[PDB]
């Protein structure tokens, strides 16, 4: 086929604006994962 | 006759020139109709 332009100018050709979606925005956070961190002396490991 | 060259659409609209394009079925087609009117007072169209 042929390219579909966006934000058409002053005459002639037609255009399709880029897909607009904002009410669908959401944040993905686990909020249930639990992990622990610490320091210590171990026999084998990278210092 | 002049490949690798493209016209300026906005310049043609300002100069009141009707261009041609390629249709869906591969046939050359007139894609605009404008008259020799300088103003934009609904008179550059040929319909009225």
């Amino acid at each position: 086929q042929y390219s579909i332009q966006q934000s058409l100018g002053n005459a002639s050709g037609v255009a399709v604006s880029p897909i607009n979606a904002d009410a669908t925005l959401s944040t993905g956070v686990a909020l249930n994962s639990s992990l622990w961190a610490g320091i210590g002396v171990f026999a084998r490991g990278k210092p | 006759l002049y490949p690798e060259d493209t016209p300026d659409e906005e310049a043609m609209v300002k100069g009141r020139l009707n261009k041609v394009s390629v249709g869906t079925s591969g046939q050359m087609i007139i894609d605009d109709a404008l008259t020799c009117c300088t103003q934009d007072n609904y008179l550059h169209f040929q319909h009225v």
